[PDB]
DNA sequence: CTCTGAATCTCTTCCCGCGCGCCGTAGGAC
DNA sequence: GTCCTATCGATCTTCGGAAGAGATTCAGAG
């Protein structure tokens, strides 16, 4: 069901959506959209569970 | 069982580690810029945001 | 063919803009794309705005913005911001290479111990480029002369 | 192809006094 | 030291409100 709603196709489409949902006015690119997307939930600096 | 208590000793590690992250933000720039030669260690921080 | 972009800039932080974009073009070594970077100023025309001459990368748009002290561009839409004109710059390079205190008029001083105080123009001390205008110092409000600079009018 | 449904958006609102007590422009250039 | 200008003009301002009301979009709906 969520892929019936889903408007996305690949990897550099799930970026591109990311980005432009996370950040309104800033457009995306391959090289920045991953770095949004690790700084979310990958990278030290901006995720840690104790 | 899903509430825990957080005390003095973290909530001041915290803010510390909040103003080390500026610190470090400011002097990142510096060391990168900076020439490297006649700097020292004194020079790269200052103490006013921890 | 590296059209001018303008940027806004921290005000006070200007030049330390226009310098810490000098230094990240080398690091970065996009040297190939940005010509020049103008922070106009004279004895500074653009309050707060940096003019860069530079091509249209997204390596390069996101390189400024990579730049302390940089919001981004001013441009019609942020993916595509816009170059100045093409006269627009000519003018700007143009400007890059390119009032008498009337007796009884109340001034206020400009520097020293008597600054920014109510005087008034007494007398004209015009052809030593100087001044003299009267103040209420101990109740003889007393005849006092000034330099040309203590002026504020 | 819009109309006249819902559905999904943002905005407004939340008792009365009374006392303590602190705490209250910032970084940068001459 | 004084006095200045400017104010995330390279962050992320908080996630432990609820509701109630409109206002604004959409969606089969003929």
């Amino acid at each position: 069901e969520t892929l019936r709603v889903d408007p996305t196709n690949d990897r550099l489409s799930a970026l591109v959506e990311i980005y432009r949902m996370m950040r309104p006015g800033e457009p995306p690119t391959r090289e920045a959209a991953e770095s949004l997307f690790e700084n979310l939930f990958f990278s030290e600096d901006r995720y840690d569970l104790s | 069982g899903n509430r825990r208590i957080r005390s003095v000793g973290e909530m001041a590690e915290n803010q510390f580690r909040v103003g080390l992250v500026r610190v470090e933000r400011a002097v990142k720039e510096r060391l990168s810029l900076g020439d490297l030669d006649t700097l020292m260690p004194q020079d790269m921080i200052n103490a006013k945001p921890i | 063919k590296k059209r001018w972009y303008v940027v806004q800039a921290f005000s006070g932080f200007e030049g330390r803009v226009a310098t810490s974009l000098r230094e990240h073009i080398k690091l970065h070594n996009m040297e190939d794309l940005f010509g020049e970077v103008m922070v106009p100023t004279e004895e500074k025309f653009f309050p707060g705005y940096v003019l860069v001459q530079m091509v249209m990368n997204d390596a390069s748009w996101h390189l400024v913005r990579s730049v302390p002290r940089v919001m981004g561009f001013i441009g019609g839409t942020s993916d595509r911001p816009a170059p100045i004109s093409d006269k627009e710059v000519d003018a700007i390079m143009n400007r890059l290479q390119q009032t008498l205190f009337e007796p009884g008029e109340m001034v206020r001083v400009n520097d020293g111990p008597f600054a920014d105080f109510n005087g008034v123009v007494e007398e004209v001390d015009y052809e030593k480029s100087r001044l003299k205008v009267s103040v209420s110092i101990f109740g003889r409000a007393t005849p006092v002369e000034l330099d040309f600079s203590q002026v504020e009018k």
